[PDB]
RNA sequence: ACUCGGUGAAAUUAUAGUACCUGUGAAGAUGCAGGUUACCCGCGACAGGACGGAAAGA
RNA sequence: AACAGUGGUAGGAGAGCGUUCUAAGGGCUGUGAAGCCAGACCGGAAGGACUGGUGGAGCGCUUAGAAGUGAGAAUGCCGGU
RNA sequence: UAUCCUUGGGAGUCAGACUGCGAGUGAUAAGAUCCGUAGUCGAAAGGGAAACAGCCCAGACCGCCAGCUAAGGUCCCAAAG
RNA sequence: GACCGAUAGUGAACCAGUACCGUGAGGGAAAGGUGAAAAGCACCCCGGAAGGGGAGUGAAAGAGAUCCUGAAACCGUGUGCCUACAAGUAGUCAGAGCCCGUUAACGGGUGAUGGCGUGCCUUUUGUAGAAUGAACCGGCGAGUUACGAUCUCGUGCAAGGUU
């Protein structure tokens, strides 16, 4: 359970392809023009 | 200043009929035309040669005693797991393989050799479907 | 003879020879000593 | 005095990293293994620039050899012939490219045959 | 286009061409001569015995100079042994003028 | 083009990148909105820089809220404060707190 | 030295192996392998080649016209102005060694300024001084002196 | 343990785009020869190899 | 010019390239020195120029002289990552 | 055919390995057992024996997209019946 | 001073025998540089602040407080070429296509495909090994000096030479 060898950067970069996030899920608030997520709440919106 | 081919290679279609040959010697004439060594534009690199039609494919021929004791072995991946059928079996049912193992297995192995067996095809019985690429004859020349 | 054209006498004068610094010079790694002798 | 020594070092490792440029990954980067790279390549080129006069003849008897069957004869006997009858100076490559450029060199072959006879 | 023997080697040439020869002496401005006339091709074609008798190919000199140059670089693994030398091949451009006497 | 820099801010540049790639190329009104609504620590940071930047644009150079996009966006590595004993609780040595420079450029389309 | 510099003497590791001291040759604390040592450059050579020496350098420098010989060299004043003066009536736009007989003051005293000059005596003349400067200025009796010297 | 938010080490490390079989070979082949298989990138498991460490005979 | 020769470990012999300093002669440089970055140039090698950028005050050529004289390996030492 | 003698300066080297001949040795065929004796590697790249320190051919100053051969080979991989 | 020039030179160029370590005797560091002059950023804007963008000082603000120069490892953003049927000490030789345009030179970048190709060092009869060492980069790091002996070459004088 001892790596043998350092690891290069090309295959760091490979694993991390799959390690990023996601855009939102938003809509405008019928009154005002704010965005909140869809079915979250914002009469304040 | 030696012409080296690309983008300027024009193929053509073949028809060679397998009927009273051996299969070695049809093999390696037909690899050879697969390669492109019948060409004076062969260039090692880039794949000269020409398309082959191969008809009558069941009824080629193997001397000695080749149909009995000639086994086609192989291993899918598991360990000991090697089955095998004997040539009789191979040319009474699955002749068109039989006969591309044998051109396949003639031919320069990696990228270029695979593209050009790509470029064969083997038929049993008498009819093929590319006329419309209105393919030759071509006779053996040993 | 000028101080800015001073030339030995031919012969005079030779070049030390330094060990160790390269094997392109006949005496590197092992400094001319050779092996264990 | 003392001496101390900066700029000499830096100079001859960068020529060596120059030299090195294009090679993969950690073999364009790190001094100690793209110096290792920059020897095998050397000693690559010297092999090699044996091997290319090696490999241009062989192509040039490939093609003699199938523009020559395609006038009946074979490599050898052609190549024969043609020494048999004094015309042989003509090269392989010479002839080589008058096999791709100019197949009416047929003439050469019609004058091995007449001589093999 | 004829097929020349220069430099212990043959070469195929039309007029007009540009071609590089070995140093083959000379100076810039000169106009060389080659006798060995192995086969003049073309629409009369003379393939000639050794040489083709009574052939000459006249050509004009431009320069003498040396290709790019080749680090030949080799070593031994273990023996501490390298070599380094520097090489670059003098040539010759030469311009063919008329193909034939 | 306006553009607004933060120096030395402590978070690790990895994870400031995340939401960077989010955001970058967007139009610089949508762009708030995102990072409202992503639920990381690099939000609250990288907002109050694109805010400035907008700002800027609008106090300096007199150019449009409107019509304006995020050109570059990108985040670089800063001093990293080295803790040698995190002895305190841990059983670890020589933590490394990392830093970030976050920088952000828009401009007109 | 590795020995003669501050501490040293224990051997640096312990646990919970020792090998080697904090002043060794390769440890950034110090320890110079060889380095340099006070000593005398001087040697010697045979008296006749240091007569032979000297002859050559005042032969030499007569050959290429690069002597004055000077009735005698007088000074009322001891100024600087009056030895330029002086100087440049006799063309020396260079470095110049002036030869005396006995070391005479006022001669001293100016030309000591000037930044290409030097003054000395008989007895005082060598190899250096003569070849550096350009040009020999010497009064009869110092080569009086100088020829019965040698 | 796993997913999400926050924070965040260590042993190890010649470079590395690191399949399998049969041979060859100064110790036991990923890297030699011949063949057979295999689209690119991950996540969770296993313990087969691990030239991992324990061991110990001796 | 005519021949002949030019694989190489330990090792013997020869010819050179660079670095710091000192002496002499000659010079550069705020209209931009050393250093750093880039380039498709020159020499048989060690190496050497020329252009452009950065830099913001010193440097180099010829002949000699003297060395704390050239780094990829020491489970080297110190720092950074 | 161009080597070998003397004197002087400087050395490195002191577990060699494998293969073939002998028939000195179990003199016979030996294997042995060493004994000799030659070669190659060590310090030798290139072609062949699939791969291969020691076998066979053959000794790399550097370039060329020229030619003739050695061992070994000429259905295809792979140059040539 | 043919001595060092911030890993050097004293251990100590800086509040150094200090900080730290040890019960104690004792051991024992790291750490220099704005600018000629503080003229060291009034005022406006975003921000709780930190930090920025203008304005201003200045020859220079990419000289703004670990503030001369600022290399390499290491970490990123953009883009020209290639890449999702392919088996590799990663190069080398042959080679289309595409993109450029140089100290104009049988130009530069990338490279689909084909041939060949078992890292460097040390050691050993012999290594690709399951011998040994190195995570990477940078700096520092090993045949000297004195006194004797002997040999060669140079210079002077020579049966004499030298202090």
């Amino acid at each position: 359970a001892v790596p043998f060898r350092r690891t290069s950067k090309m295959k760091k970069r490979l694993r991390r392809t799959h390690f990023k996030l996601n855009v939102p899920g938003m809509t405008e608030c019928p009154s005002c023009g704010e965005m909140k997520l869809s079915h979250r709440v914002c009469k304040a919106c | 200043t030696p012409m080296a081919n690309a983008s300027t290679i024009e193929r053509k279609w073949l028809v060679v009929d397998a009927a009273g040959k051996t299969l070695g010697r049809l093999s390696s004439e037909v690899a050879a035309i697969l390669r492109g060594k019948h060409k004076p534009t062969y260039t090692p690199h880039v794949d000269t040669g020409d398309h082959v039609i191969i008809i009558n494919a069941e009824k080629i021929e193997l001397t000695g005693k080749k149909l009995t004791d000639k086994i086609y072995y192989r291993h899918t991946q598991h360990p000991g797991g090697l089955k095998s059928r004997t040539a009789l079996e191979m040319r009474t049912n699955y002749p068109e393989k039989m006969l591309e193992l044998a051109i396949k297995g003639m031919l320069p192995k990696g990228s270029l050799g695979r593209q050009m067996f790509k470029k064969l095809n083997v038929y049993r019985g008498s009819e093929h479907p590319h006329e419309a690429q209105k393919p030759e004859v071509y006779e053996l020349r040993g | 003879m000028k101080l800015h054209e001073l030339k030995p006498s031919e012969g005079s004068r030779k070049t030390r020879n330094r060990v160790g610094r390269g094997i392109g010079s006949g005496n590197g790694k092992t400094a001319g000593k050779g092996h264990k002798g | 005095p003392r001496v101390k020594g900066g700029t000499v070092t830096r100079k001859r490792r960068k020529k060596v990293l120059k030299l090195a440029k294009g090679y993969f990954g950690s073999k364009h980067t790190l001094y100690k293994v793209a110096n290792q790279q920059v020897m095998k390549s050397g000693n690559y080129a010297f092999r090699d620039r044996r091997q290319k006069k090696r490999d241009f003849r062989k192509l040039w008897i490939t093609r003699i050899n199938a523009a020559a069957r395609m006038n009946g004869l074979s490599y050898s006997r052609l190549m024969h012939g043609l020494k048999l009858s004094g015309i042989e100076v003509n090269r392989k490559m010479l002839a080589d490219l008058a096999v791709n450029d100019l197949t009416a060199f047929n003439q050469l072959a019609d004058a091995a045959k007449a001589q093999l006879n | 286009y004829a097929i020349i023997k220069t430099g212990g080697k043959q070469i195929k040439v039309e007029e007009g061409q540009t071609v590089y020869i070995e140093k083959l002496a000379a100076e810039a401005g000169e106009t060389v001569t080659f006798e060995d006339v192995l086969f003049v091709g073309g629409d009369n074609v003379k393939v000639g015995n050794p040489t083709v008798e009574g052939a000459t190919v006249t050509a004009k000199v431009e320069k003498q100079g040396r290709a790019k140059k080749i680090t030949v670089f080799r070593y031994k693994p273990k023996k501490n042994v390298h070599k380094k030398q520097g090489h670059r091949q003098p040539y010759t451009k030469v311009t063919i003028e008329k193909i034939n006497a | 083009q306006a553009k607004a820099v933060a120096r030395t801010v402590r978070i690790a540049p990895r994870k400031a990148r995340l939401v960077m790639d989010l955001i970058r190329g967007k139009q610089v009104g949508e762009a708030v909105s995102i990072l409202n609504l992503t639920p990381r620590a690099a939000s609250p940071i990288i907002e109050k820089v694109l805010k400035s930047a907008i700002a800027n644009a609008e106090h300096n150079y007199e150019m449009d809220a409107n019509n304006l996009v995020i050109s570059q966006a990108f985040v670089d590595e800063g001093p990293t404060l080295k803790r040698f004993r995190p002895r305190a609780m841990g059983r670890a040595s020589q933590i490394n707190k990392r830093t970030s420079h976050i920088t952000i450029v828009v401009s007109e389309k | 030295n590795r020995s003669e510099v501050r501490g040293g003497g224990r051997k640096p590791w312990r646990q919970k192996a020792r090998q080697g001291s904090i002043r060794s040759p390769q440890w950034r604390g110090g320890g110079v392998v060889f380095g340099p040592t006070p000593r005398s450059y001087s040697y010697k050579l045979p008296k006749k080649v240091r007569r032979l020496a000297i002859k050559s350098v005042l032969s030499s420098k007569v050959i290429d016209n690069n002597i004055i010989v000077l009735e005698d060299l007088t000074l009322d004043t001891a100024k600087t102005k009056e030895m330029a003066a002086i100087l440049k009536g006799l063309s020396v736009e260079k470095k110049a060694l002036i030869v005396t007989a006995d070391a005479n003051e006022a001669v001293a005293l100016s030309a000591r300024n000037i930044p290409g000059v030097t003054v000395v005596e008989a007895n005082g003349i060598n190899v250096l001084d003569v070849v550096n400067h350009e040009k020999l200025l010497i009064t009869k009796a110092a080569v009086e002196k100088v020829e019965e010297v040698l």
